[PDB]
Formats: structure tokens, sequence, C-alpha cells
């Protein structure tokens, strides 16, 4: 969890995501509701989301639970695709779901989506925010990069790799979050790291 | 939606020249399974095969796991 | 002609010595050019000596036939030499050709390419240079893996007999001006069988096999069992992609893919298309319910493929083992299940492998199979029922089986172990009714009329 | 289970059973003999021929009064190339196969064609007819006899019953009501897989 | 190539668009592509005719035969005429100078031809 230090969350390959704390043998929450694989999945960042998790699944949905009530999911959006990545904006207002050929930006204040945005040719894997949460940097399987505005969300610039890749971060260096150098990991078995200096 | 599962099967037992069992450990550590091979010796085998220690057993090609088979019947054929 | 012949092989004795030793000069060289007819003529009688001396003065012309180191050998002399090889109705003329020269040597193999190419581009002779273009199974790797060279191995260090990029870049302008003129039918039914071990590694870039393989792989029939490799290969290679490859996938195994004879590559292809580690449960178990459904009517040749890669998916994704052993959790399911029997909610004939409802369904096909007449077949579907206790099968103990191997595998043993026999044997094996000793008829008998 | 000699006879069955698109009426009624053959082979013994269900359905498609459109089983549908299927000759009725019909005959006359392929029809139907009452078990019935089902209404229709006797109707009228009742049964009694209930070791 | 340059031209790669385009074959190309993607091919030639003036044969090959296979797909399109616009932008920085150079064309013409006058004189001396 960003803010509990004791807070973490599993989403696990049958059906489950679930909610632990580090001195319990006993995961606190469990949430059903999903019917594939469940294999991406944050929290939400924000003042007043204090409690809200957000998963995607291999079953075609994002589902975000509050923690309070461990029913079903408060809000869902099907896609059409197997939904690989998910990030949430750090307004707390918009969210990501990375599924298939297409990346997708939903509401979750009106529960209402945005915009799908279709940029690659093979699935997209990874999603990353950048350089002061303006710009969204997504990998996918057809060895591309791409950064994306989040205001209008344009294909701002990219750049290839010679492997379909797997995982792709740009971190950051301290005091202010400037971005220190990106890393992707590919499926040939490398880890590149290119690097910024200011 | 393929991504290349070459190498995920790799946590199943081995069969090697007397032991019908080894599964994965490590590399020196699997060595010491087969009887009369010590934890001294798995360490010296390693180094002229040009394994590294980092691996596992099951970690290596079909290969790589037959020089290890020639070398543990012959030390004298490499120099020791 | 073998006195000929002999005159020949004494005359290029002759030529290569005069030119390894050196108004005068002008008939010494319009020596080889009249000689040249006469090879060329002797390449059509036995011209598989000829060839030898077609190939030695190739050398002696390369050696000294100019004031330069650089050995410059007429690409315009061979390509005729090319002409009347891939004209010639011999066959043993072309195959001393190929195993004794082009998979011999590298300088063969480039010039022979970039003949072939102004050749094709200047049908039985198709079909011979299509002969030819399949015999160079094999690639070179890196460029110090030519390192043999039949004349002048260049110390240019930077040259096109130097590069493998250029070698490929020939190879794949030969095999490019073939299919612009256009291939035939077995023609093409060859390629595709030999394409992602053969055709494909020798190009620069495939891309253009990109198109050809995607238009042939859309088609439809048995062409895109064998496309499915090159696209495969193409996928890995240099990662252009197929728009929706799993529902392809899905719409192509079918009816009577089980029956044809490629099935073993394709299922050492699906081998790894589902060993793939980003497939939902839903996915790969539509793959094994239509493969059941499929395996209702297939060969037990084809049983024996299909189960151990079954128990294979089984152990890898433990979600679709609910096709095996689903309990219903409510009484309340209980007692509607025992007042109206279950129908199968396994949707066939479904588009998309994802909404198939294959999840929620069983394996009712594959425990029907388990009585199959065959023992070995009826003991191989009882994987699925006794225990998961070996970790993996290997399909290659189970592949490449058919009749031939099921009808030797009762070949191969003892003459007899001594048998038993059926006692009460009936008298009536033929006759109609035979109605005094209340046995019932053959129905063989009853549905057939002997007389 | 396994015998030395019994069984590669059924392999024998199989092999000419399972491949061999037919090229004649020989093909055919060498085909339908040895059906009947692997069935005498599988009395009392309740196992499952796959390769003479897919001939048997592939006869009956193939003796084509129309054709056969679309959604017919999943069993590989083949061609009749030199004309091999029923024309409009619902005056010669029903007759048993002799064994003479192992033999081709490239001038043979076509009423003595019509004769052969309505009997070649009708011993069809009564092949289903006896694999159905011995397969009325095996709980794959439904997917293995929802083709036979289908491809007998598919012979029940109105430009497919012109070309047929008001005999073969009654067989295939049989054959359907018969398949009805057996598939009722069988949807009333499939039950879902339970099959690894095991016992703990000690 | 169509699939290659449809691929290239929808992810906005670089390497597959170059390979297919150092390459009959442009003619299948371009009428195999997607009516979608000729704008972005349109925009994506003028791009490299621009940064690069020695490949100019090739490329004007390439956006006459597009022009040529996929006219009135254009027309249908019509808020992306901007894409021509440009296109004739950078043809007429290309017609630039015209005159100018025609002059100097003939200037060193008469100095080739004295030259090869003079060659034709050494040859024969």
């Amino acid at each position: 969890s960003p803010t509990e230090l004791t807070t973490l969350m599993s989403c696990s390959d049958d059906k489950t995501v679930r909610l632990w704390d580090l001195p319990s043998n006993d995961p606190t929450r469990l949430f059903t509701g999903h019917t594939d694989y469940v294999r991406c999945g944050a929290f939400m960042p924000g003042s007043a989301n204090s409690n809200l998790l957000v998963s995607g699944s291999y079953d075609e949905t994002v589902r975000v639970w509050d923690a309070r009530a461990p029913g079903g999911a408060v809000m869902t959006f099907k896609h059409a695709d197997p939904i690989e990545d998910v990030l949430p904006l750090p307004s707390g207002t918009t969210l990501l779901a990375a599924s298939g050929n297409a990346i997708s930006v939903l509401d979750l204040v009106a529960a209402k989506p945005l915009r799908l945005i279709t940029n690659h040719q093979k699935t997209v894997t990874s999603l990353s925010l950048a350089s002061q949460g303006r710009r969204v940097v997504s990998g996918s399987l057809d060895g591309h990069v791409k950064v994306f505005e989040t205001t209008s969300w344009n294909v701002v610039a990219g750049a290839k790799y010679p492997s379909p890749i797997l995982s792709l971060s740009v971190i950051t260096a301290g005091a202010s979050h400037d971005d220190r150098h990106l890393a992707v990991g590919m499926q040939s078995g490398v880890l590149s790291i290119r690097t910024r200096l200011s | 939606s393929l991504v290349s599962g070459e190498k995920t099967n790799f946590n199943h037992i081995l069969r090697l020249l007397n032991t019908n069992v080894d599964g994965k450990q490590k590399v020196v550590y699997a060595l010491t399974q087969i009887k009369g091979v010590g934890r001294r010796y798995s360490n010296l085998v390693c180094k002229k095969a040009d394994v590294d220690l980092k691996k596992r057993a099951g970690e290596l090609t079909s290969e790589e796991l037959e020089r290890l088979v020639t070398i543990i019947q012959n030390p004298l054929a490499y120099k020791i | 002609p073998k006195w000929s012949l002999a005159a020949a092989e004494a005359l290029c004795r002759v030529f290569v010595r005069l030119l390894a030793a050196g108004t005068i000069i002008n008939w010494l060289r319009d020596r080889l050019s009249d000689y040249d007819g006469v090879l060329l003529s002797m390449l059509q009688s036995l011209a598989v000596h000829a060839l030898v001396l077609a190939m030695a003065v190739l050398k002696a012309q390369a050696q000294h036939l100019t004031d330069r180191e650089e050995a410059i050998f007429p690409r315009s002399f061979f390509l005729e030499i090319i002409a009347v090889v891939l004209e010639s109705p011999i066959e043993h003329l072309r195959g001393h050709f190929s195993e004794n020269f082009v998979k011999k040597y590298d300088d063969i193999r480039f010039y022979t390419f970039e003949a072939i190419k102004h050749f094709l581009t200047e049908e039985d002779v198709r079909n011979n240079v299509f002969n030819l273009l399949l015999s160079i199974e094999d690639v070179p790797e890196s460029n110090d893996s030519l390192e043999n060279f039949f004349i002048e191995r260049p110390p240019k260090k930077k040259h096109p007999l130097l590069s493998l990029s250029q070698h490929k870049k020939q190879a794949q302008e030969a095999w490019l001006a073939f299919m612009h003129l256009g291939l035939s039918k077995e023609q093409r039914k060859k390629v595709l069988e030999v394409m992602s071990a053969s055709i494909a590694p020798w190009f620069t870039k495939p891309e253009m096999l990109m198109d050809f393989l995607t238009d042939c792989y859309n088609s439809g029939g048995s062409v895109s069992l064998l496309a499915l490799s090159g696209v495969f290969y193409l996928i890995q290679e240099r990662n252009l992609d197929y728009p929706e490859f799993y529902t392809k996938l899905y719409s192509l195994l079918d009816a009577d893919i089980l029956h044809s004879k490629y099935r073993s590559r394709f299922f050492r292809l699906l081998d790894t298309f589902l060993a793939s580690t980003h497939l939902p449960a839903v996915l790969v178990a539509s793959f094994i319910k239509r493969l059941a459904r499929l395996a209702l009517n297939a060969p037990p040749s084809a049983i024996v493929v299909i189960v151990p890669w079954f128990y294979n998916l089984f152990k890898k994704h433990p979600l679709t083992t609910f096709m095996m052993h689903r309990v219903p959790r409510t009484k309340e399911e209980r007692e509607k299940l025992e007042k109206d029997g279950l129908d199968d909610p396994f949707l066939p004939n479904e588009t998309d492998p994802m909404e198939t409802r294959a999840i929620d369904s069983c394996l009712w096909e594959i425990v029907q199979l388990q009585s199959h007449y065959h023992p070995n077949v009826a003991t191989i579907c009882k994987i699925i029922s006794e225990q998961f206790t070996k970790q993996a099968y290997n399909l290659e103990d189970f592949l490449d089986h058919s009749y031939g191997s099921l009808l030797e595998a009762e070949m191969t043993k003892e003459v007899k172990k001594p048998p038993v026999i059926e006692f009460m044997i009936p008298k009536h094996i033929f006759t109609k009714a035979a109605p005094e000793e209340e046995k019932k008829d053959s129905l063989l008998v009853s549905l057939w009329d002997f007389g | 289970h396994f015998h030395q000699v019994c069984t590669p006879a059924m392999l024998a069955i199989a092999r000419y059973l399972g491949q061999k698109v037919p090229a004649a009426l020989s093909d055919f009624a060498v085909g339908i003999y040895l059906s009947i053959l692997a069935l005498q082979y599988q009395d009392f013994a309740k196992r499952y021929v796959p390769e003479m269900m897919n001939f048997l359905l592939n006869t009956l498609c193939a003796l084509a009064p129309e054709r056969a459109k679309s959604k017919l089983g999943n069993f590989p549908v083949h061609e009749p190339p030199a004309g091999i299927r029923i024309k409009d000759a619902t005056n010669t009725p029903i007759r048993q196969l002799n064994c003479g019909d192992c033999l081709r005959k490239d001038e043979l006359s076509p009423a003595e064609t019509s004769s052969l392929q309505i009997a070649i029809l009708s011993t069809a139907t009564a092949i289903l007819k006896s694999a159905a009452d011995t397969w009325h078990k095996l709980p794959a019935f439904i997917e293995s006899f929802q083709p036979a089902l289908s491809v007998a209404q598919h012979l029940l229709t109105k430009p497919n019953a012109s070309h047929l006797p008001s005999s073969l109707t009654s067989k295939l009228n049989d054959l359907a009501s018969h398949l009805s009742r057996l598939l009722q049964l069988s949807r009333l009694s499939r039950r879902p897989l339970e099959l690894h209930h095991h016992r703990p070791l000690a | 190539l169509g699939t290659v340059l449809n691929q290239a031209l929808r992810t906005d790669d670089s390497d597959l668009l170059e390979s297919c385009l150092q390459t009959l074959i442009i003619q299948n190309t371009i009428n195999r592509m997607d009516s979608s993607l000729a704008g972005t091919l349109l925009s994506k030639l003028a791009a490299r005719m621009h940064r690069r003036p020695g490949r100019a044969f090739g490329l004007m090959r390439w956006i006459q035969w597009t022009l040529v296979a996929h006219g009135g797909a254009l027309v249908t399109q019509p808020d992306l005429i901007n894409r021509l616009t440009e296109l004739s932008r950078v043809l007429e920085e290309r017609s630039r100078g015209l005159s100018s150079l025609l002059a100097l064309k003939g200037k060193l013409d008469m100095l080739d031809a004295q030259l090869k006058y003079r060659k034709a004189l050494k040859m024969a001396g």
C-alpha cells in the first residue's frame, strides 16, 4: 500500500485478490468476482481514495473494490482483450487499462470510459508513469516503447528494442522526482538500462 | 499473448549416471546427490566445464548437461 | 565418342598448363572461345566428366586470363553452362552439379544464384530450377563460416564474396525472381513444407514472405496448416504479427485436420503455441474441449498424440482440471441435476475461444474414448482417469505414429504365445434363419443375402 | 482386452475404414461390409469405432440427393467425384447386398446403379440402428450421435425426399424417432464427471 | 509487402518502414496497403524526402503510385488535406531554383562538350 507500511495486496492465479497485513498470518480481506486469471492490480492513490483497489483479470474485466465492504466490485469495466496491465493516475480520478492492442483511459469519478487508444501492433505489456506524473510510457510485445501525454493522449515519442519487451519502468532520482533512467526487461532475457543525467 | 515458455519447465526430476533422481537444487548441490561425489569435489567439476555456480540444475541445455557426465567418468583425462 | 572424351581431357590439361605458364596472341585467345562450344556440346552427350572439365576450365580462366592479381571469372560463360544444365533432361548431370560443386563450394553458390536470377528473368525448366533451389539446405552461420572458396579467396576484407549478407541477398533475389515468375501447386506445397528450415533463413529480409504466408494462410484448407510454421518463424525472428492469432488457430483446428499427414508438424507447433505463459484458462480450456470433441472422430494414431498433450496442459493449468472433477457444490444443484439431466454448456462452432464455455464442461468425450477398440489407445486414454504422478509426458515418444507403425506393432512381437479360441462355434455362420436353435442370427447375415 | 490375431484384424478394418475416400461404389460396398464386421467385433464388448462412425455418416451424406450444405457433423465430408450419388429414381425398391459389388464396373447401367445405391442407404440405416442400440451407454453418445440425427433430418427434407422411395423415408424416420428417444435418454442420464475421488494413503 | 507496410505505418515504426522502402513490388505493396494509412504514408514519405535530398527518385515513385492507387481514398477522408498540403510544400521546395539551375547546366554542358572533344582528339592522336 502506498500509504500504510504493513498492508499489502495479492492477485493470485485462481480468482482472488486479497489484502494481507504483515503481523497477521491470515489475509485480512478477500475479494472474488473474477472468472479467469487475475494478473495485474494496484492500489488507488489519493487523499480521498484511501482504501480502493483496482485489478484487471484475463477475463477482460477491470474491477475496482472498496475495501470497507467486501462484497462485489464497486465498479466494473468490460474490455475486449485479456487485460495485461493497469495503472491509476496520480490524481486518482482516471485509470489506464492496457488490454491487447490498445490501452484505455477510464474515469472513476462518474463510472464512464473516456477513450480507447490503439497505437501498438502486438499486445501491450507494461505501463509506467513518467516525468512528473505527466507522461505515460507503454511497452508492448512489438518491441516498442511509446510515451503519451496525459492531457490529450497523443503519441509524443517512442523507441524500438531488439526483442519483445515484457517490463518497462522509468525510475526517478530523488527529491522532485526527475527520472534517472529507463529500464526495459525483454523476452530475450536482457535488462536494458538507458541513463540520462542532468 | 505469446511469450516463450522455453525455460519455464525446469523444476522437474533430471536423470543422470547412477541416480535417477536429481531435481533442481543448484549446480553444486545437485552434484552431491550422486553417490561417491563430495562437497569439495563438486566445485572442482564446475570450474572446468565453464558452468556458473549461480545457475541451477535444469537451467542447462542438452549439450551442457552431458559435459558433466563425461568428466565424472574420467577425472584423469581432465587434468586433476 | 569415348575417344573424343579422351581428347577433351587431354586438351583441358594442355589449356590449364598453357594458362598456368603464361598478332601472335589473338589465336591463343581464340582457342578458349573455340573450346567453349566444344564443352557446351559435350554437356549434352557421359557429360558427368565433361562437367569436371567445364569446372576446371573456369578455374584456369579465372587464374590467368588477366594481368591483375584478382581472378575475374566469366559470369556469362558460367550463365551459358547454367542455361544448358538447367535445360538438359538428364537427372544425373544436375545431380553431379549439385552434389559435387554447389553443396561443396561457395563461389559456385553465389554466382549460380545470380546466374539463376538472370536465367529466370530471361515449365519443365521451371521444375528443374525449383529442384536446384531446394537443394542448398544448409545456410552459413557467420562470415568466418564460409572459409572454403574455389577460386580466389579475396584479400579485400569487405568483398561481397566475403560478406554473408550478399550471399543471402543473391539467394533472396533468385528466390524472388522465381516466385515472381510464379510457382505451380506441388511447388508451392513443397515450399511451404520446407520453408522455415531451408527457405526463409536464406533471406536478408523475409518481409515479402510475410505477405505470401499471410495470403496462403488466410486462404484456408491444408495450405494454412503448412503455412503456420512460416508464420511462426516470422513472428519469432523479426516480429511481424498476425492480427488475431489464437482465434485463427481456433478456426484452424477443425473437422478434418486430425486425418491429414502434416498433423505431426502441426502438433509440434501447437506444443509451442500453447506452452506460452500469457494464456487465459478459458482459452487453454477451449483448445482442450474442441480437440476432445474432434478426438471423437480421430484416428487411433491421433488420440495417442492428443491425450498426453492434454496431460501436460492439465499439469500446467490447474483451473482447467475442473473438466475432469466437477462437484455440484450446492444440494439444490444436486436436486436439479438428478431431476433433469445436465446439458453440455460447451458451445461448438463458436468463433472465439475466450467465449466458448468450455469451462463448466467436462471430458465425457475422453471418458468415452477410454472404451476404444485398440488396447494401447484404451490404456493411454486412462492417464486422465488414473493419477497425476509423472510430472510431464514428452510428445516425441508419441508423435509420428501411423497405421504402418500400429500394424507392425503386432508383427514385431513373438510369433505366438499360445492364444485362445472360441468354444461352442455355431454351425449357421451364414444360414439366414436357423429357427430350430434359438440362437439369434449374425447381423452380417441378417443384412447380407448370401445366394 | 488384447489379442495377437483378433485385434490386428480390427486394425485392418480400421485402416480401410478411416482412410480411403471412396472412388467408386465398390469401395462403398466393402466399407459397409467392414462396418458390419467391426460391429460384430464390438458386440457384447461395447467399445467404440470412430472410423465406422465417420465412414457411415460419410456414405449417408455422399449418396447426396442434393448436397451436404453446412453443419453436418464434425466428420470429414468428402466429394462424390464421378456422379456417385442418387438420382430421381423412386421406383426401384430396396434390396439386400450381394458380394459381387466388390467388383468395379465402369460400364454399369444407371438402372443397375440406382438399386445398389438405395440398397447401400437402407443397409446403412440398419447399421446406424444396430450401433445406436449397442452404444446407448458411453456418455459421449450425444456428441457422437447428434450428427446421425442431423444427417437423417437432412435426408428427410423436401429437396431430398423426391429422390428417395417411401421405404427409405420410413427407415430414416424410424432412425429419427429412435435416435430422438435415445438422445432424450442420454440427456436425462448424463451426469458431470468426478474422476479423481482418491483414497488418501495412510 | 502490404501487411508489413500496414504494420509499419500503423505503429509508427522506422526499421520495418525503411526496410520495405529500400526495395512490381512497389505496385503490389501500395495496392495491398490499407486505405486509411495512405495519408500516413504520404507524410512519412514527405518527411524522408525533406530530411534527405538524395532519395528523391524512389520516394517520388512511391508518392506517384500512392496517388494513382488511392486517389478517391484521400477524397473520402477530406478533413485530412493538410498531408497533401505538406506534400505540395515539399515538392515546391524541390522544384525551387530551376531556371538558374538550367542556366548553370548549359554553362557546364559547354565545358563537358569541349572536354569530350579534346578526349576524342587525344584518343585518335
